[PDB]
RNA sequence: AUGAACUAGCCCUGAAAAUGGAUGGCGCUAAAGCGGA
RNA sequence: GUCAUCUAAUUAGUGACGCGCAUGAAUGGAUUAACGAGAUUCCCACUGUCCCUACUUGCUAUCUAGCGAAACCACAGCCA
RNA sequence: CCUUCGAUGUCGGCUCUUCCUAUCAUUGGGACGCAGAAGUCUCAAAGUGUCGGAUUGUUCACCCGCUAAUAGGGAACGUGAGCUGGGUUUAGACCGUCGUGAGACAGGUUAGUUUUACCCUACUGAUGAAUUUUAUUAUAUAUAUACAUAUAGUAUUGUGACAGUAAUCCAACUUGGUACGAGAGGAUUAGUUGGUUCAGACAAUUGGUACAGCAAUUGGUUGACAAACCAGUGUUGCGAAGCUAAGUCUGUUGGAUAAUGGCUGAACGCCUCUUAAGCCAGAAACCAUGCUGAUUAAACAAUACUAUCU
């Protein structure tokens, strides 16, 4: 018979294999229509989690209750030390799915780039792009003119600079940029300019732009039916325990179905999440990076005492309003919309009127070092 | 940047930290700790505590 | 006049009981109903600082007492969030009698007024004394 | 060389149920369907 | 069952009515202060029973060295 | 009266999933005894919803409310090695009627034991080799080639067949006291600002949490002070880091259509949306896009090094 009361179902079946993520490094699985009327330009980057603080703004909202007032806003902050681009990769299309020609490299590669493709560098012989980077221009240009014939997507392979963070780690990052923009000459062209140079984060991004965000959620285990799906709470009366779910299914489908919620791992799931405003592009060759015109205060992002469980940041990082999936230190990815949106809130542009740099281990009380020093006079 | 009191032991209070009590009467109070607000709730007078800007005014330690 | 009454914690469920907070002759309030409120299987509806309730009289005078009346919520105890950046609470919670629609039965409210209760029903505007 | 009525073959409407399904299956229309030789 | 009362709302509780399927006098009738790990209704105080769940301690479960059973069993074990 | 009496656990509720359409609301239409407003009959359509309570063991009922609406049903009358045990349905006991009596009653009442998973499979997560009667959507210098090519080891970056899939409804103000109407009344669309129910994350702030830590204190015990200890965490206040909601952030646009309304145009010199041939617009429905997996394809590609040896 009918169910006495309907209700919802508990979980969402679209991220249904709730198992662990192959890797750290969030994956993009599709980039961005290319639009061939615009410049080539790239579509992505990489940088690592930082932390969190709070700025006051003020709203420009005709007709809302908050249309003239300062507020509060939760902001998350990435550092974005500069990548170095590495490769060249061709693709072409067939009824079997985009395929590869060639790959072409530059002309010298670092160490940590290297180390990316060994278990254990310290015990080797480091014979890795010893012997491929001694082949004569003649060949890489032949190569290239088969590339510009035959194929109709380019990517750039981009490597991250992990000695300039405060990270253990030492092996770099690789990924691969997709590169819109005009003709497949052209592209080649805007490529071939940078096979050895160094990729700021603001060449890729602009103040007030809209973007998307994918990494690895944090982990927790395995955790059981009410906390991984949100499930009721069964009475105290209950012999075995309550935590559960009361009935499995009907008798006569004799099986039970993919839709019943079940225990097992919960955390490190793979996401990939829409409409992250950018507030400010801050550098590393500027002092007051976290100044204001209403605050003239010299300053800097990282709080007193450092930012919990990180260190400090002393590279050029983004300002993102609202939260991000991962813990500290997680490699974010960074990805442009789609298709560009044009609404009221990816177009208005942001002033602020304070950054937050007070300590964030205990309840914080002084912006500055300074201040600490002056309002208590000496000491013993 | 605009800051005011703490109306319990008076440090600076920067925004996006505080929080407010209306008494009985229309009296606004503003503490920035949990701390504080503990201590005010519980009735306790901030001339007896030995750390209180208050204490070491009557006191003439400064 | 316009709704908009951002949001704001709810901690008022049905069943509880509050002051009357004005000189209509009643002593206390019975929350027994919240316009607006959906559905939701077990969950149980329930009042913020702005709403319009249902309620009942427990004490008072005889003719106010037995019957559904209408009522606004003026103060709370549960702490609540300012878009300027703090928490705010009051002591106790109190609400008002009115007509179904918005008009007062008696004629002065007696102690401080909410700023965001103040917003949406002129009338109660009028007749505070102090809205903080 | 136009009107009306009637009659009977194939086709169509009447024709709504619970796990996903049954001219035995694929499929079949110059039949691999229905009535004959 | 009808009327009143208790609630916002009463197949529940109490007070009355009586042509009572089928009430009634040591088969004891009608009451009744005190007493009860006896059966029911309402009020005050109280609270994680609940709105709606979260965080924590011991002892298990877990993986190791050692030791070491039983029920059951035609043959066996994906579906429409 | 076909199966089960060397036994298929017998009412209802709670929890949880999926299916049906004989459509209550939400989406586009046709008709009216259709001025507007509010309704009634009806078409495609199951994508998304369908509540809080008082009395009763109840299923069923009947009132108080909110709502957009508070539609109807199935799955061994879904669901007891999931719970619970109020009812019925053993043994005690009371009342009424019946019986000479022992006793009966589908008439009331009160007290009355809910056992076992470590096996197979299903489902949820976790490690993992082996794949030549094997495979190929090219390669090489306009030419040739299946009469061809393909070894293994350790790593990185990728392709993506196939399977799953996600958002939903409402109010206020403006349009505008307007079109319509004698008056009383009185909106369709579009815009702006918020909110409900869902889903995925997060901890700057607020709250919760204590066997990091600091302080206070009762009984007892080390001769006193100091320093400590025991009372299975003796009791109390604050309580960083971490976890966490009641706190914070985020939740697209294309192709081809169904209903209906039309175009050109015979049959049938007029006519006709086709009840012939040939076309158009068009829905919360369908297929993609986007997202999750991809020892779901015993599946593959490019690259970088190395193999007493092709
Ligand atoms: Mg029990
Ligand atoms: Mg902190
Ligand atoms: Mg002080
Ligand atoms: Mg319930
Ligand atoms: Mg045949
Ligand atoms: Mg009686
Ligand atoms: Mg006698
Ligand atoms: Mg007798
Ligand atoms: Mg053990
Ligand atoms: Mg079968
Ligand atoms: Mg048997
Ligand atoms: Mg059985
Ligand atoms: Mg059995
Ligand atoms: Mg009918
Ligand atoms: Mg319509
Ligand atoms: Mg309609
Ligand atoms: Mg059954
Ligand atoms: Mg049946
Ligand atoms: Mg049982
Ligand atoms: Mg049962
Ligand atoms: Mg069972
Ligand atoms: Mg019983
Ligand atoms: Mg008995
Ligand atoms: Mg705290
Ligand atoms: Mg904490």
């Amino acid at each position: 018979s009918h169910r006495k009361f309907e209700r919802p179902r508990h979980g969402s079946l679209g991220f249904l294999p709730r198992k662990r993520c192959k890797r750290l490094r969030g994956k993009i699985r599709s980039f961005p229509k290319d639009d061939k009327e615009k410049p080539p330009h790239f579509t992505a980057f990489m940088g690592y989690k930082a932390g969190m603080t709070h700025i006051v703004r003020e709203v420009d909202k005709p007709g809302s209750k908050l249309h003239k007032k300062e507020i509060v806003e939760a902001c998350t902050i990435i550092e974005c030390a500069p990548m170095v681009v590495v490769g060249i990769v061709g693709y072409r299309e067939t009824p079997k799915g985009l395929r590869i020609l060639s790959t072409v490299w530059a002309n010298h590669v670092s160490d940590e780039f290297r180390r990316r493709y060994y278990k254990n560098w310290y015990k080797s012989e480091k014979k890795a792009f010893t012997k491929s980077l001694n082949v004569p221009e003649a060949t890489k240009n032949c190569l290239l003119k088969r590339i510009e014939k035959y194929c109709t997507v380019l990517r750039a392979i981009c490597h991250t600079q992990p000695s300039k963070t405060p990270l253990r780690m030492k092996k770099a990052h690789i990924m691969e940029v997709q590169i819109n923009g005009g003709s497949m000459k052209e592209k080649l062209e805007f490529v071939k300019e940078m096979l050895e140079k160094n990729l700021p984060v603001s060449t890729v991004f602009n103040p007030n732009e809209m973007i998307d965000v994918i990494s690895v959620t944090k982990g927790h285990g395995t955790k059981g039916v009410v906390s991984r799906y949100g499930v009721k709470r069964l009475p105290r009366k209950t012999h075995r325990g309550l935590r559960k779910v009361a009935c499995i299914g009907a008798w006569h489908p004799a099986r039970v179905q993919f839709q019943i919620p079940r225990h097992g791992q919960k955390g490190y799931f793979h996401r990939t999440e829409r409409n992250k405003k950018i507030y400010r592009i801050g550098l590393k060759t500027d002092k007051n990076s976290a100044s204001t015109d209403a605050d003239i205060t010299e300053k800097k992002i990282t709080p007193m005492g450092g930012f919990p469980h990180y260190g400090v940041v002393n590279e050029d990082f983004l300002l993102l309003k609202g939260c991000v999936a991962g813990t500290k230190k997680r490699p974010i990815t960074l990805r442009k919309n789609i298709v560009p949106q044009v609404s009221r809130d990816a177009l208005a542009q942001v002033s602020l009127k304070f950054i937050d740099t007070s300590s964030k281990i205990g309840h914080g009380r002084f912006q500055t070092s300074e201040e600490k020093v002056k309002y208590y006079g000496p000491l013993k | 940047v605009k800051t005011e009191a703490c109306s319990f032991s008076e440090y600076r209070i920067y925004p996006g930290r505080g929080q407010k009590y209306i008494a009985r009467d229309g009296k606004v109070y503003f503490y920035l700790s949990s701390k504080f607000a503990s201590l005010a709730l519980q009735k306790k007078k901030a001339a007896k505590l030995r750390w209180t800007q208050t204490w070491r005014r009557n006191n003439k330690k400064t | 006049t316009l709704k908009n009454k951002m949001r704001i914690t709810l901690s008022l469920p049905v069943g509880a009981l509050i002051n009357c907070c004005d000189n209509s002759g009643g002593k206390n309030l019975y929350i027994i109903a919240v316009q607006g409120f959906g559905s939701c299987l077990n969950r149980l509806p329930a009042a913020s600082l702005g709403d319009m309730v249902l309620a009942t009289v427990k004490k008072g005078k005889p003719d106010l007492r037995k019957k559904v009346l209408n009522a606004i919520i003026c103060r709370q105890s549960k702490a609540w969030r300012r878009h300027e950046g703090y928490y705010i609470y009051f002591e106790d919670n109190a609400g008002v009698i009115v007509n179904p629609k918005g008009e007062m039965k008696g004629s002065a409210i007696t102690g401080p007024v909410a700023r965001e209760c103040a917003e949406l029903w002129p009338k109660l505007s009028s007749a505070a004394s102090a809205i903080v």
